[PDB]
């Protein structure tokens, strides 16, 4: 039951179904560039930002991003208007009122077209085979803390910095190849260790909770924290970025 | 939009195309549209056998959506009239019943509930295998739970209720009750199960329990002697009136009447 | 007008010919899937082949 969590199982398998290629700008992208997606996902990123988009929207948008860079070359021109449409999918896929063709073309600076947008929007649903209800990290954190014993106060914590964690995995290049489970989880890990501001004070102890997760997303201890490890090096990469 | 049907001689692979137009002339494809064949297809990513699958699903671009599905002949109803003369065997029945369950559990378990189940949505391939059809896309009441004859709220529970009309029907070979309203159905149930107590029945809903007269519960061997002691239990707790007491699905796949003797 | 988020991320598009194109790689799938169930979509009535069609 709750001691089998048949759900987890599930999760862990759907999750094998929207994987995108570790690969695709050596096999299948000749114009995209790996430097090139950094620059849309983090306009895709400040977008769903400043329309105050619900959590999943942009790391969802960045998953089908992926998975249709993995299916068709896609010319560098035409990159905004795949992300943009990406964000109106996503839209559409988690928020009550999703964006708008009018607003994502307006937040291009007007370079693409409403019309355009919808019809990118049918050649994108359709190189997916309509698969766009994937596993995002979001689910797998939820129900991570479903299993900690912590305050109610201090979950809300640890998922605000997951969720942060989890929005800068989906703009670096080295996390296509994580599964959501594997995102969620260090997002996780790295959450509770609190961004150094004091110590950590809780209820399962780190120890613990790396174990815990390990087990349960089927990997070794090592390599959980060196995810953690990455996350938290992209963190201090983010910061030093941002003041130039 | 008229349904289309085709085997593949190949491999015996047997298809039905359904087609589905959507307005969309604004915001692109609509919400719905996009959110339930999406559900669709993260269903068979798991591939369950007690369900039909879904093949492909093909847009036209004034939107036409065409779904692809498994298709298999025979319904329950038709292979229920189809049973031997004194009915189906009871290990047929339970092994009809398991994968019933198996596969009400898949859809359960992946927040889908069908809220409209009967004889004529099981559909049984020729080779006894039973898939789950109808849901996720968008009368009779003989088997619909009390909490939907009152149009109070729904959850998954309500596809408990109608196992259970379609377990006992699969006895009798007629269904359990027939009505001709949602207050008089209501009545049939509890002339079975007795008129449920005072802080048992919803709050916000359609008809009082003054509506009903007193009644007491009459022995489920009253409506399906056929059937063995346990059986006649796990029917109870498929019928039973709150849907917070019910059985669930997966529960009712562990109950000593479903377990498989060798 | 615009807040900062609105921008050209890579220079012009052509819209004359993204659109020609749109329809190019969308008609490869619209006919791709014909070919896949022997089905036309478009005009939604079936064709010849492996899958033998019928009706209600």
């Amino acid at each position: 039951n709750l001691l089998n969590d048949r759900v987890l199982r599930a999760m862990l398998k759907a999750e094998e179904t929207c994987a995108p290629s570790v690969s695709y700008f050596k096999c299948v992208q000749k114009e995209v560039l790996p430097s090139m997606r950094k620059i849309v996902a983090t306009w895709m990123l400040e977008v769903c930002e400043e329309q105050k988009c619900e959590e999943e929207v942009f790391p969802l948008a960045m998953n089908y991003l992926d998975r249709f860079l993995s299916l068709e070359p896609v010319k560098k021109s035409r990159l905004q208007l795949l992300g943009a449409t990406c964000m109106f999918v996503a839209s559409k896929m988690k928020e009550t009122i999703p964006l708008t063709a009018e607003k994502l073309c307006i937040y291009t600076d007007n370079s693409i077209r409403p019309e355009e947008l919808l019809q990118m929007e049918l050649l994108l649903v359709n190189k997916l085979k309509w698969n766009l209800a994937a596993m995002t990290p979001h689910d797998f954190i939820e129900h991570f803390l479903s299993k900690m014993p912590e305050a109610e106060e201090n979950k809300q914590i640890i998922r605000k910095h997951a969720q942060t964690f989890v929005a800068l995995c989906a703009t670096d290049v080295k996390f296509i190849s994580n599964p959501p489970s594997m995102v969620a989880a260090g997002s996780v890990v790295a959450a509770v260790q609190g961004l150094n501001l004091r110590s950590p004070n809780n209820f399962l102890s780190y120890y613990r909770l790396t174990r815990f997760l390990s087990r349960v997303i089927k990997c070794d201890p090592d390599c959980l924290r060196a995810c953690q490890e990455q996350i938290e090096a992209l963190l201090e990469s983010s910061l030093r970025q941002a003041q130039q | 939009g008229t349904v289309y049907k085709a085997r593949d001689p190949h491999s015996g692979h047997f298809v039905a195309l359904k087609s589905v137009r959507v307005p969309n002339g604004e915001e692109g494809l609509p919400i719905s549209t996009v959110r339930e064949v999406a559900l669709l297809r993260r269903l068979e990513a798991f591939e369950h056998p007690n369900v039909v699958r879904l093949m492909d699903v093909c847009a036209t671009s004034e939107i036409k959506v065409t779904l692809v599905f498994e298709h298999v002949d025979q319904d329950l109803r038709t292979y229920l009239d189809k049973a031997p003369p004194p009915g189906l065997p009871a290990e047929t029945i339970k092994d009809l019943m398991r994968q019933f369950l198996r596969g009400l559990d898949f859809l359960h378990a992946n927040c889908i509930v069908h809220r409209d189940l009967k004889p004529e949505n099981i559909l049984v391939t020729s080779g006894g295998t039973v898939k789950l059809a109808d849901f996720g896309l968008a009368v009779t009441l003989w088997y619909r739970a009390p909490e939907v004859l009152l149009q109070s709220t729904y959850a998954t529970p309500v596809d408990m209720w109608s196992v259970g009309c379609i377990f006992a029907e699969m006895f009798r070979r007629k269904p359990l009750f027939c009505g001709n309203s949602e207050a008089d159905q209501l009545g049939k149930i509890f002339d079975l199960i007795g008129l449920p107590p005072e802080d048992d029945w919803p709050r916000d809903v359609s008809l009082p329990r003054g509506a009903f007269p007193p009644r007491g519960p009459r022995p489920v061997q009253s409506v399906v002697p056929e059937m063995e002691e346990s059986g006649a239990q796990l029917l109870l707790e498929m019928l039973t009136f709150n849907p917070h007491k019910r059985i669930s699905a997966f529960r009712a796949l562990q109950h000593s009447y479903l377990h498989k003797d060798e | 007008f615009k807040p900062s988020a609105c921008r050209n991320l890579f220079g012009p598009v052509d819209h004359e010919e993204l659109t020609r194109d749109l329809e190019k790689h969308c008609r490869d799938m619209e006919e791709a899937s014909q070919r896949k169930w022997n089905f036309d979509f478009q005009n939604h009535k079936p064709l010849e082949g492996k899958y033998e069609w019928q009706e209600v």
